[PDB]
RNA sequence: AUGGUAGGAUAGUGGCCUACCAUGGUUUCAACGGGUAACGGGGAAUAAGGGUUCGAUUCCGGAGAGGGAGCCUGAGAAACGG
């Protein structure tokens, strides 16, 4: 049980292992520890199961009845308590953070693309980090770009190119999510493409290419990152 | 200080260029060193070797003696010239008299001991000076005085401490990895004039330090092939290791079992163990059948 | 019981056979499934749960192409005459990949008459294959590996493919 | 007019292996000698083993220790030669996430003496317990220790937030009650700890001159009192 | 010439010689794309693909046919000795018949679906 | 043993194996070789709110089901569920 769960050492010997799903297991998160262990919202796994069966909670527009559904970066979680809507976000201090989002920013989800390939019958497609496959994509997007998903369909509402100058959040590596999220990009021996990030406290530090997460622009980014 | 530092840099490279040129003498001498070890060893084995090709061997032995004595005189002459120009020999008048004198084999013998003794006194002065120079410059004198005295010996002292043991290092140079057998070696040991061949005293294969020297060659030749090209990086050096051991003395068919193996296969000794006289005839009438064939 | 495992070998230095594991299910070096000519026989082999390899044990016809117009029909086999990597494989008459095998390509001739309408001197092709439509013993290679495909495929040799291979025939 | 200063170690390095090819010429000399009384040639063998210890162990470890500054003089020889030719013409890293980077910098060196000294100094009321509510068993267990208070409000906040209890299993209770109470019998007396003065953990690492990053220049203290 | 064995070779290419772009900032020499050697194991005009790890180093041995030995080295920092010490580990890589490679000859190498048990990298650019 | 190409086999690169070639590869920056109850190492893991540096947490070095030999089904396996 690592520390990005943000769970106390008490109340549990065997941590709930996440099941198979649309994310890598290391930043995965079952909904049971999301409700009864971080939202402090249920008390036992048996009513966590009762939460899923009575369908008052849903993730990414689908009801998704599973105790151990892995949760990735800034998933949309829909609950029916005063019509509230939730989104995850990453913290600098090595933990998770979920916060209230209203429904207009809950309608979209800005996600990094994994790979692009021409598919069957000559059509192209693109895949994302969360396993969502979008076909007939933008031909001008490249590797390590991002896309908005509709949450009603799987298509595109918005997209920006990877560049040097705009807010590209960091996820994975020795660092995990510093706010400020940009300097520039350059190459390196062995691969490990150098991405530098400058915070609001003005310190520059290098990362890798797979940690690219273009979250928006200076001034207004597309995500509703809260106040510390 | 810029011109004084890097004038020595010209002195380093010209000493390093002259360093590489003497290894070219060391490269081209080995075919004499290899073929000397296959020569007859005793006085009597030289005479039997002189009987087969008596007129041809006598001109070549005189040609070998003329070429060796020519090469021996000039190498002493270059060693005298080097020690005078590098201020090793303090007596210029004695050394300049040796250059103009036609010397025999024993006088070139005795001058070898003279130049080695003068080099020995120069060596203990230089090795004690430079080992003091690096130890003061590195700053380890104030940090490693009380714990590692057995490892921090001076470079002159580290030399002579290995010169306590002539015995083991002379067991090194008899190691005949080359499998070189001299002419009439089998006759001389049988006659008592002189078997694990891996240590052979009359065989002089100094390949062990020479392979280290050829490893010291490829280390210095790589560092000296920086600008265009050095003398010999690997040409006729690794090949000289190869042809004396017959490049590898191995066969690809004997490797795969594609050649027949004349060795005992240790499980398959005696399951199908032999029988009595299994010939139902008496085998001498079949000799008549083999002599006078019923097809021939 | 054959081994495909990597730790059986010697190292780059030549390390002395460290003997870590014995054989497991995962490195199952299968038998060499050499075939022959004759009436068609198929073995289904289940590996990795749901992968069904097709062992061709005996095979009698193949889908061999002719590249100058791009067509392929079904031709009855006759016999192999040369293989590059082996010689007793030819005497065994076992058809592996890239083996040069004879056929009697009668429907190739029948297609030729049905597309051109002219006899073969008894838009054009080079003269060295006119030596053996009269013989009726045309040469073809093998393209696919038959041991796992369960199929025999090849192409007819084309231009310099003869002129290098009858050189290697003689 | 002055000759260039030759390096004495390189002259020894050149001289000693000039002593080789002379000494190995002797080995060819005795193999070509039909009247050679020493077919082993022991004299030059000792001559040949002599000078290699100079080459292997005398010069080469010294030349390796001098290799940067011998290279230093040669590259400045190269630099004028290009400059005067120009005048004449005119690696791995990790990026690996770990655990010991976001734990609190308190638990290793929380020191009760300074936290009591600032308790007296900074005039903060400290939320002391009542008179009779402190004691645990009317007797054998101590009155109260401040560490026992700190654990108690932490576990009861865990009670009051996560809404569940915790049991008294003998795997933890063999240590988490017994040696805790055996320490509380002999360390905290009358509500106050006294065994911590007899302890022997040195208190300078968490302190010295009130912090770390202290002294390299004179400016670090200059902007401290400024 | 190119034909030196018992079988003709030609890559199926999934123009008579299909140019393949490497990516990672690379381009063919004109000798490679208008050559005559076939060499399906060569990283250009072949089924093998260049991707992933890259490294640069100096050729130390080129004695035998179609593979070469590269000395790459670093003045390796031993922490307890406080010393940068040079250490070389000569890895063997494949050489394509597009670059007349001799010893010295700083080059760049990268992984090419590693060929025979020690050949892990492959040349892509000379200098 | 190192590479070349071809073939077989593999889920697959592969000298993994075979065929035929070229003879090579790793090293004084130490290749190969002698010591380790390696119940010792591993941040493996909270801590120990001062028991000097850890009282405690765990990964850990393999083979096997009487013994060699071969086979068998399963996305799992040369099974101690044949």
């Amino acid at each position: 049980a690592p520390h990005h769960w943000l769970l106390d050492k008490l109340s549990g010997c065997y941590a709930p292992r996440p099941s198979a799903g649309p994310h890598k297991l290391r930043e995965s998160l079952p909904l049971i520890v999301f409700l009864r262990n971080r939202l402090k919202y249920a008390l036992n796994g048996r009513e966590v199961k009762a939460i899923l069966m009575q369908r008052h909670v849903k993730v990414d527009g689908k009801v998704r009845t599973d105790t151990t559904y892995p949760a990735g970066f800034m998933d949309v979680i829909t609950l029916d308590a005063t019509n509230e809507n939730f989104r995850l976000v990453y913290d600098v201090k090595g933990r998770f953070a979920v916060h209230r989002i209203t429904d207009e920013e809950a309608s979209y989800k800005l996600g990094k693309v994994k790979k692009v390939q021409l598919g069957k019958k000559g059509v192209p497609y693109v895949v994302t980090h969360d396993g969502r496959t979008i076909r007939y994509p933008d031909p001008n997007i490249k590797v390590n770009d991002t896309v908005k998903i509709d949450l009603a369909s799987g298509k595109i509402t918005d997209f920006i190119k990877f560049d040097a100058g705009k807010l590209v959040y960091v996820t994975g590596g020795r660092n995990l999510g510093r706010i400020g999220t940009i300097v520039h990009k350059e190459r390196h021996d062995g691969g490990f493409d150098l991405v530098h990030i400058k915070d609001s406290l003005d310190n520059t530090f290098v990362t890798r290419l797979n940690n690219v997460f273009v979250i928006g622009e200076q001034g207004k980014p597309y995500i509703s990152l809260p106040k510390g | 200080s810029v011109q004084r530092d890097a004038s020595k840099g010209y002195s380093i490279l010209q000493q390093t260029k002259l360093f590489d040129n003497i290894i070219d003498l060391r490269i081209k001498l080995q075919k004499a060193v290899i073929a000397a070890n296959k020569l007859p060893l005793t006085t009597e084995s030289w005479e039997e070797a002189k009987m087969d090709d008596s007129e041809e061997t006598k001109r070549l032995l005189k040609e070998n003696e003329k070429l060796f004595n020519n090469l021996f005189n000039r190498l002493i002459n270059f060693r005298i010239k080097f020690q005078l120009g590098d201020h090793i020999t303090q007596n210029e008048e004695v050394a300049k008299h040796k250059l103009s004198k036609k010397r025999s084999l024993k006088e070139l013998y005795q001058e070898t001991n003279s130049l080695d003794s003068e080099l020995k006194e120069y060596r203990t002065a230089v090795l004690n000076k430079w080992s003091t120079k690096v130890s003061s410059a590195s700053g380890n004198a104030a940090l490693s005085s009380n714990k590692f005295k057995a490892i921090n010996l001076p470079a002159d002292v580290q030399v002579e401490n290995q010169l306590s043991d002539m015995s083991r290092l002379m067991k090194r140079t008899k190691l005949n990895r080359r499998n070189i057998t001299p002419l009439y070696f089998q006759k001389d040991c049988a006659n008592g004039r002189l078997i694990d061949i891996t240590e052979n005293p009359y065989v002089f294969d100094d390949e062990d330090f020479y392979r280290v020297l050829l490893n010291d060659l490829i280390d210095k030749k790589i560092s000296n092939a920086h600008n265009s090209e050095s003398a010999a990086i690997t040409i006729t050096s690794t090949n000289a290791r190869s042809n004396n051991k017959l490049k590898k003395n191995i066969d690809t068919k004997a490797s795969k079992g594609r050649k027949l193996n004349y060795s005992v296969q240790d499980p398959i000794a005696n399951y199908e163990a032999p029988i009595t006289s299994g010939y139902k005839w008496s085998d001498d009438q079949i000799d008549e059948f083999f002599a006078g064939l019923l097809g021939q | 019981g054959i081994s495909r495992d990597s730790r059986h070998k010697r190292s780059a230095t030549g390390a002395k056979r460290a003997q870590f594991r014995k054989k497991r299910k995962f490195e199952l070096g299968r038998q060499p499934a050499n075939t022959k000519i004759g009436a068609k026989r198929i073995h289904s082999v289940r590996t990795r749960g749901g992968n069904k390899k097709y062992r061709a044990l005996r095979i009698e016809t193949g889908n061999f192409s002719w590249a100058s117009e791009g067509i392929s029909k079904k031709t009855r086999i006759a016999g192999v005459v040369y293989h590059p990597s082996n010689n007793e494989l030819v005497r065994t008459n076992t058809l592996t990949k890239a083996a040069i095998v004879q056929i009697d390509a009668t429907p190739f001739r029948q297609w030729f008459e049905a597309h051109y309408g002219q006899t073969l001197g008894k838009a054009k092709i080079e003269s060295s294959v006119e030596s053996q439509f009269s013989a009726g013993r045309l040469y073809a290679c093998i393209s696919s590996r038959p041991g796992q495909s369960g199929r025999c495929d090849g192409y007819i040799l084309e231009g310099e493919e003869l002129a290098f291979y009858l050189r290697r025939l003689t | 007019k002055k000759p260039a200063e030759k390096v004495s170690l390189l002259s020894l390095k050149n001289g000693s292996m000039l002593g080789y090819i002379n000494s190995l010429l002797m080995l060819i000399g005795n193999r070509l000698d039909d009247e050679c009384k020493d077919p082993s040639a022991m004299d030059a063998r000792e001559r040949s083993i002599q000078h290699r210890v100079v080459l292997e162990r005398g010069v080469k470890p010294l030349e390796k220790k001098l290799a940067y500054q011998l290279d230093k003089l040669t590259r400045a020889y190269v630099k004028m030669e290009k400059e005067y030719k120009d005048a004449e013409k005119r690696t791995h890293f990790e990026d690996r996430f770990d655990a010991r980077e976001h734990k609190d910098r308190s638990n290793k060196s929380r020191m009760q003496a300074m936290e009591e000294y600032i308790r007296e100094s900074s005039d903060q009321p400290d939320w002391s317990a009542s008179i009779g509510a402190d004691i645990v068993n009317h007797g054998r267990g101590g009155i109260k220790s401040l560490r026992d208070t700190e654990k108690e409000r932490r576990v009861t906040s865990f009670e009051e937030d996560n809404f569940t209890r915790l049991n008294i299993t003998n795997k933890a209770e063999k240590r988490k009650q017994k040696q805790r109470e055996r320490n509380a019998r002999m360390n905290v007396i009358g509500g106050e700890d006294f065994g911590i003065f007899s302890s022997k953990r040195k208190l300078e690492d968490s302190t010295s001159r009130r912090g770390a990053k202290k002294t390299r220049s004179a400016w670090d203290r200059a902007q401290r009192r400024l | 010439t190119v034909q030196s064995e018992r079988a003709f070779q030609k890559q199926p290419h999934i123009t008579k010689r299909w140019y393949k772009n490497a990516g990672l900032g690379f381009k063919t020499p004109k000798t490679a794309i208008e050559g005559s050697y076939i060499d399906k194991k060569c990283p250009f005009t072949g089924l093998v693909s260049i991707r992933g790890k890259i490294l640069t180093g100096t050729v130390v041995s080129t004695k035998m046919h179609r593979t070469i030995v590269i000395r790459r080295a670093y003045l390796h920092y031993i922490p307890k000795y406080n010393r940068y010490e040079k250490r070389h580990k000569n890895v063997p890589v494949h050489v394509s018949p597009a670059f007349r490679v001799q010893v010295g000859d700083i080059v760049t190498v990268g992984q090419c679906r590693p060929i025979s048990k020690t050949v892990r990298f492959n040349v892509v650019k000379v200098s």
